[PDB]
């Protein structure tokens, strides 16, 4: 029983340090995908602001 | 006659009228110096730079200071060239603005003296170095892990208070004494005080005679901003052409730069590009990056200090900027924090000259396997944290044991540094480097302290050190 | 004939378009027929923009504008010391005329940088969070940024109140504010007595839109005339986000080309223009300083705005204000881990220079904790340790409103803070434990006290070792 | 080409195949021409009368009571982002859609159909029959189950799953896997010469799978196999 | 005089403006009186839209400007192997002028559907990698897609070199690179002995956006000079990207409104008419070959976008470089699942298929 | 609304309520009307004018010695987007908020506000 409550320590140790580093790969990818939207949302922004500069 | 007339003023944008048949080319300096006739007018002493022809002999310019006070008829003289600043022995030791006159309190350049333009096309294909050879810096670090090389462009990076503006005095210093050449300084977009902070820095260190200083500050145009890059670059031209010796050039920011281009793009008129940008910004940053080269008579290389703007390194600043660097440099708080200036990353910092083909095939091989033993170190540092250190293993002790000391003789004392400490400093050739660590990665030295390599420079001098302690 | 008389040909939106005034200068100062005043901003081929500084209902095409042949200037003297005034120098308070004898223009160069001198005296806010981690010195300018509701106007007030014992000018400007919120605050400052030494510029939402535009730069020209005699000059911004609106509506109200968030190409160079004039003078210039405090609104924590990246590159430093620590109710919510100061260390005394040190570090180690406190013991050997720490750390820098403390009390605080004489003073009795604290030290540590004002470095260890004891000895803990 | 289908339709009633390789390009330089004419840019800078133009070239391609036409026309997705005007606007002209996918592309799947972007008019009851509709139903809410539990897959594991959901994850894989084909065409890039296969054993093999009759196989053997007796086949030369 | 004649009436950003030119063609290339080439771009009603190919700081409103009578061109044949030349086709290396004698337009169609054969010969680029996974035949083009500094130079260089015992011709063109690293390329070119059957164009970041946007085609059109007379080319586009970007800041600076990432309308246009040149011939028109190599980088190894996207869908096949791989010592990094050759296979030789 | 209530402030010195059911509308209104007066856009499409046209309207809600006006503003909030240019620009002139929930109403609590996440300054 001792060995049996050590071993379930040690793997539910693991177990939450496997899922901190797929949150924090997961985050990695996210925050590129973020930069993506903001340059394109600024792009776009400027786009419309300086075509209706030009519609006048 | 040559003689301009003011018939338009909207803010740093200012439209001058010519005769017929005598328009000034693009780039050319224009000078307007009014004295006030009466009461109701202000005397006025403004520099401006043609940028575009209208048509019906009319021409855009940018303004290089204020332009309170213009009156519209005002008259404009055309000095036929470009912005020109004084070049040669007269400028070292001195500050200048982007116009090229003086800012410190030492007098004026008298007006016979030599001038070239600040505006130039690249030199020609075959007027470039056919070679690559690397840039002795007499630094351990630079020499061994990121090599520089002589023509190229490096990147700088660091937090604030990690020891950059440290290292750039040191490097002055060390190519100033060894190869003979000189450094110039380019504070594009620069904080006032800030750069009055760095004068005195300069002055104090005793390395302020064998520099040339340049400010453009925040509170200029940007017009002005975008300019005082290539008078900084025109004063080390003159330096490569004409002497042919190496020279440093160091760029404050140049992010600011490209700012201040994309402020005057926006001032203009033109529709911007990408994230906001000028459609120019590749244009004008090539045209900046391609003077920067290595010929048959001399070299500039150059350090340049690079801001990313959120963070983002795929922003269209930062990789047009990357775009043109040949190696990069990074200064972590971590090894400062430690003790071991000048705390150059060993494992961030990467450059394109560590090559066999051009540093050597034992230079490349020591090179590579301090690099594994300090990543091998780096891995075990959890392990050592928590199993301890009787856990590991013979092999795991013995790299720790070796990597130790390879980290502390990464250290080294500078001679701009004896003003904290009082150790004169000294300067490392790179065969010394490549031979002390090759030495030291076989074991010669596992019996002299850890500390004793700390601060030491070349690897007898560690011998000494340890004799000294007993 | 066309000279020095106009017609208005277009009226608009605050923007009138004049034909004539071939001597006009740029940023000249004009005046219309029904008495309204002017500046012509845009000199064009044939006509001049010119922007309206006061109510464009009565001007109608076909109206006469006269020339003044002024530079747009301000009155500067020590009569506008207590008053309020607009941005063009006219008293509102109604309490009569100004007396001023002299003016100079509101666009003035900066000085060089061989004019100044490194920053190295203290600016104390009477702000214990302030004056320990983000020190201010006199000549630096520093941002303070955050929503709205977050106390940037609470830190204004407070730091122009604990400024009465010390020679310096307070200057306060109110950019697009409401006049009510303006008034309570004028009430605020003659009741607490910083009416003596303060000048309020104000420029509601109310106004046109170049007075809001102006009224930074009379702040400025109303403050380097005191600079520059060789006195000490603050400068508070309420606002500069509603400045760079109201200017981006002129430029866009005069057809010039639009930038990023339709702001000109010219914001930052506004910005940059503006925040250069503040600085250090060298002994050869009198030894004169100008010190501001530039504020910008962020809309739910967003800094990656434009002009709040323009405010942050040109600042030599940065106060973050957080609405969810605000809420939390840590006030005045200063986040120190965003919060920077490029100068600090040299606008510290010494005695705060020393005691700050391991302030840093256990508020720095207690924030990345504070995830994991709600899941009881971790390590009980560091960790508990660490918590409460930094439990007491944050219960220490919360003060209350218009109530600044001497950076003595403030020292002497943190002292007994940062050496563990509060490790077993329970978390809820903080508060009182340092209001006692002042009381006991104004009675029995009256040496401690001027030791310290006297020498500016803490006293002899033992001593205040002891009266930190002697005071424990009195303390009842509830 | 439409003119000549048109011929065929409408003067000799015949049944006319239409085959378009790429009508984004139509729309493409239409914008490309558009600045030039005059007109002020639209949202994405394409031409004002995107949909007008379009809609007119569309309509055009339909059956009427003299003849039938049948077009199949492919549309390329700029950038991969399907809410591009272009995309966008002509998803109302078409009456069954087949959306691939880059994702399913690297997983190695073809011809990456995504299963549940894909829509019909004719999966209704009444025309394909109830067992038909029903199976497709079936594997459309199992796949659905899968989409919704993937980021709890990704970051705690399949261990926290309950059995209800072990089990919907072990069928979707295999489902997901069996909608793979090996085409006659694609022989040239792999050697395999390909199948066909009729639409009743599509049915079956598919309802087999949702009853667990072949739970025990490894998923391996579910890739570009064909019917549902190749599978058997596979993972019995596989080993199992 | 005048229909031959014009004056200059706007100068700027490397776009000029002239009064005149009535017999102007469009297309057709014009001289200042500074020497300076520029090509008639748009003939308005009034005047006449011109591109400056080369410093437009010498060109001032009012100067002269006269026509040629000859559509855009390029200089072509033999005597242009082992020289470094501009788009134009002048020297640069400074070894004296090229005695060509004959011309190609900048602009040709493409040829047709039954002027092509099926791309069945193999090119040896000596790679073990790309020559084992990716096969490349005569006549296909293939995309080389990559990060910053993950060998794409390198795979082409050492294809060049390999192609000394074999009778083909190769066109290094550089858009955009560092003049320095031009230099040594032809350097280390010169000391491999591939000068003997190389031809290289460069435009460097320095030069105006014109050249780098004309220069991929002068490229082509050297290169057909050879393909229509039976031999085989092969042709190397060092950024296409680059490209790309010169040709937006030249569209921006004529006002046309701009798609996605400021990019355009007919920026896949752009690519897709110098792609199509590239071609296998049937055995009608002599069995003449061209191969071409673009090469394309990207942001973080994205390859959804638009650029990419766009090159992707003309190309027969992609070649993508992975930077982990090239960080972590394996040279060269060839991401070997998201790389395909559409037309390989058939291209192998029957060892190598077994 | 405002000069009918102004009356009331001045002329009587009576403490009044003045009511507007949607602030935002009034700049939607403006926004709307500016394109076609000729002005060129702003930042999200809107007037130039909004910051100048919105003060004008509250500045005129204020305190004084005869009297006073006290406005209870209901405002819409696009998309739930705080950071929009015209909730922005209307929230700097607010002293307090009032936010109803709709749970405490379900529970039977009236008038149902919320006592947390209203706020006052
Ligand atoms: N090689 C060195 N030897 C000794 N001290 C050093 C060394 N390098 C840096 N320092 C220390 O670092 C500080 C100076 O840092 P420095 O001003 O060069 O950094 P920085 O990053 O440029 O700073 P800032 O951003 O404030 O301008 C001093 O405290 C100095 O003692
Ligand atoms: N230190 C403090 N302790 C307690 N309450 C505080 C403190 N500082 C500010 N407050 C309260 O916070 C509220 C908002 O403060 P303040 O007026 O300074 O905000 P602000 O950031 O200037 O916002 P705004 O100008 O946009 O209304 C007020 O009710 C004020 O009393
Ligand atoms: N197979 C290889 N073995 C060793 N080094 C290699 C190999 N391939 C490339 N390199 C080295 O990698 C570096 C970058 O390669 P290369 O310049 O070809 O890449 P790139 O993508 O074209 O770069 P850039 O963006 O700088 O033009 C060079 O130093 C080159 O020598
Ligand atoms: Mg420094
Ligand atoms: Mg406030
Ligand atoms: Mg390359």
């Amino acid at each position: 029983l001792l060995d049996a409550k050590a071993s379930e320590h040690a793997a539910r140790m693991t177990a939450m340090k496997n899922a901190t580093d797929n949150a924090n790969e997961l985050i990695r990818t996210l925050t590129l995908s973020y930069n993506r939207a903001r340059q394109a949302a600024i792009t776009q922004e400027i786009t419309e602001i300086v075509a209706g500069a030009n519609a006048l | 006659m040559t003689r301009g007339r003011v018939i338009q003023v909207m803010g740093p944008v200012v439209d001058v009228k010519f005769e017929n048949g005598h328009l000034p080319a693009i780039y050319n300096a224009l000078k307007i110096q009014h004295k006030a006739r009466n009461e109701n007018e202000v005397d006025i002493d403004l520099t401006l730079e043609v940028a575009l022809h209208l048509g019906d002999d009319t021409v855009r310019t940018i303004a290089m200071a204020s332009t309170d006070g213009l009156i519209r008829g005002m008259e404009v003289i055309d000095t036929g060239a470009p912005i020109s600043v004084p070049v040669g022995e007269v400028t070292l030791g001195r500050v200048f603005n982007v116009l090229g006159e003086p800012i410190d309190l030492e007098g004026d350049i008298p007006a016979d003296a030599r001038r070239d333009p600040i505006h130039r096309p690249a030199p020609k294909f075959e007027e470039l170095a056919t070679e690559v050879e690397i840039l002795e810096t007499g630094i351990k670090v630079v020499d061994l892990l990121a090599p520089y090389i002589k023509g190229g462009k490096i990147g700088l990076f660091g937090g604030a208070g990690v020891g950059k503006t440290v290292l750039i005095q040191e490097l002055i210093h060390n190519i100033a004494q060894e190869h003979g050449g000189i450094s110039v300084f380019a504070g594009v977009g620069e904080r006032t005080r800030e750069g009055n902070d760095l004068y005195h820095e300069m002055k104090d260190s005793g390395v302020i005679s064998k520099t040339a200083m340049v400010f453009g500050q925040m509170n200029e145009p940007p017009g002005a901003r975008m300019r005082v890059a290539l008078t900084g670059l025109t004063m080390a031209e003159y330096f490569r052409d004409e002497q042919g010796q190496d020279v440093l050039l160091f760029i404050d920011n140049i992010f600011r730069f490209t700012q201040a281009g994309s402020e005057v793009s926006a001032l203009l008129g033109r529709m911007p590009s990408a994230v906001g940008y000028q459609p120019t910004l590749a244009t004008e940053m090539g045209q900046l990056q391609e003077r920067i080269t290595s010929t048959a008579k001399g070299s500039i290389t150059s350090i340049q200090a690079i801001y990313v703007p959120a963070d983002d390194y795929t922003d269209p600043a930062p990789a047009t900027t990357f775009s043109h660097l040949d190696a990069t440099t990074n200064l972590e708080r971590k090894l400062a924090e430690m003790g071991i200036y000048p705390a150059v990353d060993p494992l961030a910092s990467t450059s394109r000259a560590l090559a066999p083909e051009i540093v050597g095939e034992e230079h490349y091989q020591v090179a590579r396997k301090v690099q594994q033993t300090l990543q091998r170190y780096k891995e075990l540092q959890d392990i050592i944290a928590i199993l301890g250190m009787d856990e590991l293993s013979d092999e795991d002790k013995l790299v720790v044991h070796r990597a130790r000391r390879i980290q502390f003789f990464l250290s080294q004392n500078f001679h701009v540094a004896e003003q904290f400490t009082g150790q004169p400093g000294s300067y490392v050739p790179v065969k010394e480097t490549v031979r002390g660590f090759k030495e030291i990665l076989e074991g010669k030295y596992d019996h002299l302290p850890e500390d004793a390599f700390r601060l030491v420079g070349r690897i007898e001098e560690v011998v000494e050190k340890a004799k000294a302690m007993g | 004939q066309v000279s020095d008389v106009g017609t208005v040909i277009q009226v608009g939106d605050g923007i009138a378009r004049a034909h004539g005034l071939d001597n006009v200068m740029s940023g000249e100062l004009v005046e219309f027929a029904n008495g309204v005043m002017g500046m012509a901003l845009n000199l064009e081929e044939n006509n001049v923009g010119i922007v309206i500084l006061g109510p464009y209902t009565g001007i109608k095409e076909g109206d006469e504008v006269r020339r003044t042949g002024r530079i747009m200037e301000v009155p500067v003297g020590e009569a506008l010391i207590g008053r309020v005034v607009n941005p063009l120098g006219q008293p509102v308070d109604g309490l009569g005329p100004v007396e001023t004898t002299e003016t100079r223009p509101i666009e003035s160069p900066a000085p060089g940088v061989m004019d100044r001198r490194s920053v190295h005296e203290p600016l104390q806010t009477g702000i214990k969070a302030i004056d320990a981690l983000v020190p201010i010195g006199r000549g630096q300018r520093e941002l303070i940024i955050g929503d709205r509701q977050t106390g940037k106007t609470s830190v204004a007030i407070d730091t122009i109140i604990n400024q009465k014992d010390q020679n310096m000018i307070s200057i306060y400007v109110a950019i697009g504010q409401k006049e009510s919120t303006v008034r309570t605050v004028v009430e605020t400052l003659r009741k607490h007595g910083a009416l003596d030494y303060t000048i309020v510029v104000t420029a509601s939402a109310s106004q046109p839109a170049p007075l809001l535009f102006l009224a930074p730069y009379a702040g400025v020209a109303m403050g380097e005339y005191f600079m520059y005699k060789g006195k000490h000059v603050l400068v508070v911004y309420d606002d500069l986000s509603k400045q760079a609106a109201a200017y981006r509506e002129l430029s866009l109200l005069l057809r010039r080309p639009p930038g990023r968030e339709a702001y000109p190409g010219d914001i930052f160079y506004l910005h940059s223009r503006l925040l250069e004039r503040a600085a250090k003078l060298s002994d050869a210039k009198g030894g004169g300083s100008l010190t501001a405090l530039p504020f910008v609104e962020t809309q739910a924590g967003d800094i990656s705005a434009y002009i709040p990246t323009n405010v942050i590159s040109i600042t030599d430093g940065q106060i973050f204000l957080q609405s969810d620590l605000f809420f939390s109710g840590v006030r005045p919510a200063i986040n120190a881990g965003l919060s920077v100061s490029r100068v600090g260390g040299a606008a510290q005394i010494k005695a705060m220079k020393k005691v700050a040190g391991t302030l840093r570090l256990d508020l720095a180690a207690y924030r990345e904790l504070e995830a994991f406190a709600q899941f009881g013991s971790d390590l009980d050997k560091a960790t508990q340790a660490k918590l409460a720490r930094g439990a007491r750390t944050v219960e220490v820098l919360k003060q209350d409103l218009h109530q600044p403390i001497p950076v003595e009390k403030q020292v002497l605080i943190i002292y007994a803070l940062t050496r563990g004489f509060l490790d077993d003073i329970p978390v809820e009795d903080v508060r009182r434990f340092e209001k006692e604290f002042y009381l006991f030290l104004d009675q029995n540590g009256q040496h401690l006290l001027e030791h310290i004002r006297t020498t500016k470095d803490l006293p002899n260890e033992d001593d205040l070792n002891k009266a930190i004891e002697a005071f424990k000895k009195t303390f009842v803990v509830s | 080409g439409l003119t000549m289908a048109e011929y065929f339709r409408d003067e000799q009633g015949q049944d006319v195949l239409l085959f378009i390789d790429n009508i984004f390009r139509f729309t493409q330089a239409g914008s490309e021409v558009s600045a030039l004419l005059g007109r002020m840019p639209s949202a994405v800078g394409y031409q004002p009368t995107l949909a007008t133009e379009m809609g007119q070239l569309q309509e055009r391609i339909t059956s009427t009571a003299k003849g039938s036409i049948t077009s199949i026309q492919a549309i390329y997705v700029p950038a991969d982002d399907y809410t591009d005007p272009a995309p966008a606007t002509t998803f109302s002209h078409l009456d069954a859609t087949t959306n691939l996918e880059r994702k399913l592309a690297e997983m190695g799947i073809y011809p990456a159909v995504d299963p549940l972007a894909s829509t019909s008019r004719a999966l209704a009851p009444e025309i394909v029959g109830e067992e038909h509709y029903q199976v497709a139903r079936k594997v459309q809410q199992t796949l659905q189950r899968y989409k919704e539990l993937q980021d709890i897959i990704a970051i705690l594991g399949m261990d926290e799953l309950s059995d209800e959901d072990k089990l919907v994850v072990h069928r979707a894989r295999r489902i997901q896997f069996f909608l793979s084909q090996n085409f006659h065409v694609a022989e040239q890039f792999t050697g395999q010469p390909g199948s066909y296969v009729p639409v009743k054993e599509t049915v079956r093999g598919f309802k087999e799978i949702l009853e667990g009759k072949y739970d025990h196989l490894p998923e391996d053997a579910f890739r570009l196999v064909g019917r549902i007796e190749e599978v058997v086949e596979k993972a019995k030369a596989m080993g199992v």
